[PDB]
């Protein structure tokens, strides 16, 4: 014992648990969730079937109304309108819209993709060429619906719904220590270590860390990219928020007024999420430690301007990972392993099935012990099994899935960059 | 109840769930260490628990069993191993005998509601329920055994039952749980900024998990089997508040005696072998047979071996020497021939089972042990040890008593006679009294009175001068003023 | 500087802030040494504010906390290991019991108030709060265990509870914090020309910490964890006035017995070992395996021990010798072949476990231990030694009792019943009375009364010449003036 | 002076004493080139180690390679370390990259 | 990020740096400078100036060669400092004389 100076080891980082996702404790593997989709057009399950309700699409304002009697001409690239008539178009976003023509004009003959057509139509709308319109059906038509008085081809529009579902499956993970007797004995003689228990700790720890890290990555993987579309400033850099570029800060200088610009965008992204999910404004953010340092140093309340030290929210990743609540509104977590600099926002409801992302544990941290008689060295390890999944409707773009059944597990096709509950923001310039 | 696990116990689950929620509602917060004084093992869970269903409970048990209760099981077996010996079991007998008194034409442990309650009707209902608990346990005949086991293993447990078809009147006979099979825990259902100090209803559940697949003792063909998670409300239990330096690994009073119990056993056996060994004669022959292979030398060795061997035994069934007729020669004539030229062949004797004692250490240790078993030194009038044991026993009774208070409130509350709030305010005093040995009680009281009489007698000549008779009754006879008036009034009646 | 801990401590911090404010205006300055006789450890400061957001505080705390609580732990764990021994446990039991006793149908430790109040109502409120404190500690059932820990572990401490939104009604039962989990500190918040005497109020706050990461005996997976700074106002605590030669090295009462307890048990084992080792017979068979290669020489050795070895064992379950039928041989007959008439081989017996004692040192040491533990000599009336012991017991109780005063003044302050000055003016004397065993008290009262009567009897002939009746009453019966008048009046009434 | 305010002390009772350290390690060999420290503060955990990592291999990304949509390639940045990425797009990565700084 | 034990909790800085810290508000505010009235910068009385924002312990490097500051983290564990001073032998006096002329 030549003046032993004690010893060191690394600390274990904390986790965000499942604070921002579903937890679905399971008592069996492979559970299932189903859903009802209000639908109309006399066949709940069909190509082209239309959903009665959707966060991103307007309703068919003339479905029970005049559209019952007549079809409306569709808008299409290169066609010319007739003043006073009404044209129909289903937009990629904002859905069914009926537009009365105030003028006789053409629409972007050079348009190709629907996105280009939608853009010109939007311009014609702004221009006052095309105006939103709806009306009920002339009563003289309604009078004979269902073939009265010798009439024909006059059914009422019908509605119903389609129930379908998705299922999940649990994947697992296991690790062993495979250690030796002699090492454990020496450790007992050096620090008084058990050298099995420490390993048990390490293995269990690693498993838990991986799972939690996996959830965060799935959040990032499925989240839509923000500062885009409906939340985009047209002169911006598309998905990334800077401090070195006046476009994102409305010309700000003077950090006391500049930093608030981010808070503004955060609200916009949180609101759009509600627009995407139909449930509510995002209520949680996870972000790089650099982002949080900024948040904690700016007065996030409404005031003239203000700057100081980063004391507003815990900023460490050594005690916790939970920084605090932003404005008293969003739960702020720190992405202690962020690859660059950024921040994801999202919404999780009181209903465990209302989360977008779900974790559903079935088996966890089962210890295993024994020894191999060939050399009698010990073997120890741990096993976990759970499975994760995604919300039906998380994509939101589609009103319904193929074949009335799908995996509820994430995949590229199922959710990469699609999840209505979360949005990504890249951050630079801090 | 997230899942209806073991629906068999749903009524108990309801009771625990109710209590858990009521505890959460109450501000049982701002507490640094888990609010656990004594009893079952502690374990921590995450904020919002994140540690369910029962499979998580099994994680708790493994961690709490592998390095934990497995030791507890050894201790239970140890107490039995301790009691299996004499000079041990009798201490227990003395304790049990003093702890529960059984006498003819009198009562047994009984509920005594002599302090304020809502009404005599309620009191009568409580007294009937108490009686049924005893009836369920056949306590008046088997109470000694119930107590003995409690004391010896430092813990008693009984499974409670609800119908459940008409659960209102659901308590029926209690069932003792098999020792070593069940672990109890209290989980901290909370987490904050590194070190929660807030409310948790702590679960208060337990798991049974033994198997005869691995024996502590053979001849057993039944056990708990797999891991069965049952709510605390389901059971009745008690133990002494005796634990090790850490954890909740409960021990008994008799633990203190384990050391000397074995030191004595060890010395007793050592003494026996010390004296038994070498009691017979003992001799080694050395034969000078060289220049021969064993196949030849063996003949010469047998020549001597089958001639010099006194092929007899002592018949310990009947004190005789086998084939020794007549009973004893006046001499045993032996002979040997030598082959070399020197007196080397011979037979040595070994020293024999002589007596070197001074057999006193064993006595010292036995005395230390007897004392260690929690006994008076008056054993192999009224004195301090007897008074001390009366106190030891009332504490053992006081703790043991929960065995009745628990099923008593349980069935009273289940039926609805009293409410939970009332129970908590009422006790305080819902005490259960144990009978006291009338023989010795009379003797104690008689000596007290004799002293009181003698002091009164001494005071007598000064009563009309310095010590009023009221005062003498108050200080010498230790009477209250009401008692003094009562005696004066009764005397007036006697005189008429 | 600022509040930076869990909000649950906020009301205690507020109390601390007020107390400190009183320290800031305190004129108890110009003092050379830290104003403290025992308990908290002193620290220097970096400034006249000694600002620290509850985290930076730990730079100097760690320095003085290592080993810190670990040496407290060495002492306490030792004290437990000490207490765990038979004839140690008893010393503790008797002392603790005499300090705290329980009796049938009566009271337990109680607040005794005889000083002026604004109203009997106030007196009642104090008494009622005292009762709730006992109810909180469940003193009436577990009071003796709390005391035992204080006596044995040298200290005890509890965490006080506040709502905190409606702090006035948040008063709840105390959570005994486990021993070895705290250490107290005090800061020198001021400086001059090297070593000031001015405004060092010191605050006197304390640290809680549970480093359960050390050997997790019996599955110690969880405990509170890393050290936290506590507002002080939040803790009820006490310790004995017993220290090492310097600093704040607080030790238990049992500290003195550590030495003899360990050397005693070590010697008891030395005695047992002496008599177990060598208990059986003992002998070395020497075998001549010459003229053989070692690889084969061993076979001769194996052959001889296989036919010579006393493969006989004693059954400790049943006192018999395994497979030795018939019941007792007349002799142990053994033959050895020598390789020639040359005594190379032999049988060498060894010394046995002889009854050497004279087991006198153990007696010495046992008695020494009994005394080390502060056991009165009569153990294993009023006499000088019984009285000395009684003095000890009340002195212990009058230190322990702070445990009921601290939460009392706290509750009274919270309820707006008493102010801090009023409390400090009242005590002085708001002492807590403990009950005594009436058996012994009655005997003690008879003692002396017997003498007084005999003295009057002897004095009597001079009652009409040298000694007035008042004199006899005040000088022999030791009556007070009031007592005498009262006795005279009672007698006059009794006359008829 | 503030000589010891922020330093450790751990006084010795001999000159030239010794301090020990424990590093958690994964990948079957506590001491090897390429061995990884399980809790190194600068690098994320290998999220696949107990899962798919033992199921199949994950070729690393390298300069000039090209992805196949739907597959998974790994790498370890000099800062933040371990990563696995899905091929959402068929891309190639800078055939002229050499040092990790360029590839990262 | 690089220790995983805790965020810097102490600032050591030149007299000019502390003069600035002493003359700027630290809380979150509209603007603030004023006179250097907080975190006493007088090295005559101390080294320790104050706690910055109530978060960091600010000391003065009164001998900085040019003008700089540095920050760092010290944990509630002597090992978690990185730097350690180990006084095996310390401040031990020598006393004697040289008998040839007896000077001490």
């Amino acid at each position: 014992g030549p003046a032993v100076m004690g010893m060191v080891r690394r600390a274990i980082p904390n986790l965000i648990a499942f604070d921002i996702c579903g937890v679905q404790p399971m008592n069996s593997p492979t559970g299932q969730v189903f859903a009802l989709r209000a639908v109309y057009g006399k066949d709940p399950v069909a190509a082209g079937a239309k959903e009665a309700f959707h966060p991103m699409y307007g309703p068919d304002a003339m479905f029970s109304g005049q559209g019952a009697a007549k079809k409306f001409p569709a808008l299409a690239a290169s066609t010319q309108t007739t003043v006073g008539d009404i044209y129909t178009h289903f937009f990629q976003e904002t859905g069914t819209v009926y537009l009365q023509a105030s003028v006789q004009v053409t629409i972007d003959a050079g348009a190709t993709d629907a996105a280009k057509l939608d853009a010109e139509i939007k311009k014609q709308m702004e221009a006052g060429a095309l105006v939103e319109i709806a009306e009920g059906m002339a009563t003289s038509i309604a009078e004979l619906q269902e073939g009265f008085n010798g009439s024909t081809d006059n059914p009422w529009n019908e509605m119903g719904f389609r129930i379908d579902k998705q299922v999940i499956e649990a994947k697992s993970r296991q690790l062993k220590a495979a250690y030796s007797i002699e090492l454990a004995q020496d450790l007992r003689a050096v620090h008084g270590m058990d050298a099995d228990a420490e390993l048990s700790g390490i293995l269990a720890t690693e498993i838990m860390l991986e799972i939690n890290r996996e959830v965060v990555d799935w959040i990032n993987y499925s989240a839509q990219v923000g500062k885009s579309g409906m939340t985009l400033t047209p002169g911006s850099k598309a998905g990334v928020f800077d401090f070195q570029d006046p476009i994102d800060i409305r010309g700000a200088r003077w950090a006391g007024e500049s930093f608030k610009a981010l808070l503004f965008q955060i609200d916009k992204e949180a609101v759009e999420i509600a627009r995407q999910t139909g449930r509510g404004e995002g209520n949680f953010i996870i972000a790089s430690r650099n982002v949080v340092n900024v948040l904690a140093s700016v007065d996030t309340g409404i005031s003239y301007a203000a700057q100081g030290l980063a004391t507003g929210f815990s900023t460490d990743t050594t005690k916790s990972v939970f920084a605090g609540v932003l404005g008293g509104k969003y739960r702020v977590y720190i992405d202690q392993y962020a690859k660059q600099d950024y921040f994801t926002v999202g919404y999780k409801g009181p209903n465990e099935m209302d989360a977008g992302i779900y974790y559903a544990p079935y088996v966890a941290l089962t210890p295993l012990r024994g020894s191999d008689p060939k050399n009698f060295q010990p073997v120890m390890g741990f096993k976990t099994r759970y499975g994760i999944g995604i919300n039906p409707f998380a994509e939101s773009a589609a009103q319904a899935p193929a074949s009335r059944i799908q995996s509820g597990m994430p995949s590229i096709l199922n959710s990469l960059g699609k999840n209505a509950y979360f949005r990504r923001v890249y951050v630079k310039g801090i | 109840m997230k899942f209806n696990v073991l629906s068999l116990f749903a009524p108990w689950a309801k009771m625990d769930e109710r209590n858990f929620k009521d505890q959460e509602k109450e501000d049982l917060v701002s507490i640094t260490a888990p609010k656990l004084d004594d009893g079952a093992r502690e374990f921590e869970v995450s904020s919002n628990e994140a540690a369910s269903p029962y499979n998580a409970a099994f994680q708790t048990i493994f961690g709490s069993y592998e390095p934990g209760m497995k030791t507890t099981r050894e201790l239970i077996d140890t107490y039995r191993n301790l009691m299996n010996n004499y000079e041990v079991d009798n201490a227990v007998s003395e304790i049990v005998s003093d702890a529960i008194v059984y006498e003819d034409d009198t009562e047994v442990v009984a509920l005594n509601l002599d302090k304020s309650k809502f009404s005599p009707k309620i009191k009568n209902m409580m007294l009937d329920e108490f009686s049924d608990v005893l009836n369920h346990l056949s306590f008046q005949r088997k109470g000694s055994d119930h107590f003995r086991r409690w004391y010896v293993d430092s813990r008693i447990f009984f499974h409670k039952i609800i119908d459940p078809k008409r659960p209102k009147e659901g308590i029926k006979e209690l069932r003792r749980l098999d020792p070593r099979q069940v672990q109890y825990v209290r989980e901290i259902i909370t987490e904050t900024e590194a070190g929660t100090k807030i409310v948790k209803g702590y679960k208060e559940y337990f798991i049974y998990d033994t198997a005869h697949e691995s024996y502590a003792c053979d001849g057993r063909m039944y056990e708990a089997g797999t891991k069965i998670k049952i709510p605390k409300a389901a059971v009745v239990y008690a133990h002494s508040g005796l634990v090790d330096c850490c954890g909740k690994n409960i021990i008994g009073y008799l633990h203190r005696a384990v050391k000397p119990a074995n030191q004595l056993k060890l010395l007793e056996d050592a003494v026996v072998i010390y004296r038994i060994t070498r009691a017979p004669d003992r001799r080694v022959w050395y034969v000078d047979t060289g220049n021969m292979p064993a196949r030849k030398a063996a003949e010469h060795m047998q020549h001597v071996m089958n001639t010099m061997k006194n092929r007899v035994v002592y018949d310990a069934s009947t004190g005789k020497i086998k084939n020794q007729q007549h009973n004893m020669s006046m001499t045993e004539d032996y002979w040997l021939q030598r082959r070399d030229g020197k007196a080397v062949t011979e037979v040595d004797t070994l020293p024999g089972a002589d007596n070197t004692g001074n057999m006193e250490d064993i006595r010292w240790f036995r005395q230390a042990l007897y004392m260690a078993l929690r006994v008076p030194l008056s054993r192999i009038s009224i004195t301090r040890d007897e008074l001390t044991f009366a106190k030891f026993i009332r504490e053992l009774q006081h703790k043991f008593e929960e065995v009745f208070l628990d099923p008593l409130k349980t069935n009273l509350l289940l039926k609805g006679i009293i409410t939970e709030d009332e129970w908590n305010d009422e006790i305080n005093n819902i005490k259960i009294e144990f009978h006291r040995d009338s023989y010795f009680a009379e003797l104690k009281e008689a000596e007290i009175l004799e002293r009181r009489i003698n002091m009164l007698t001494m005071a007598e000549p000064f009563i009309g001068k310095y010590i009023s008779h009221r005062t003498a009754m108050k200080d010498i006879l230790q009477m209250t003023d009401e008692e003094i008036e009562q005696e004066a009034k009764q005397i007036e009646e006697e005189s008429k």
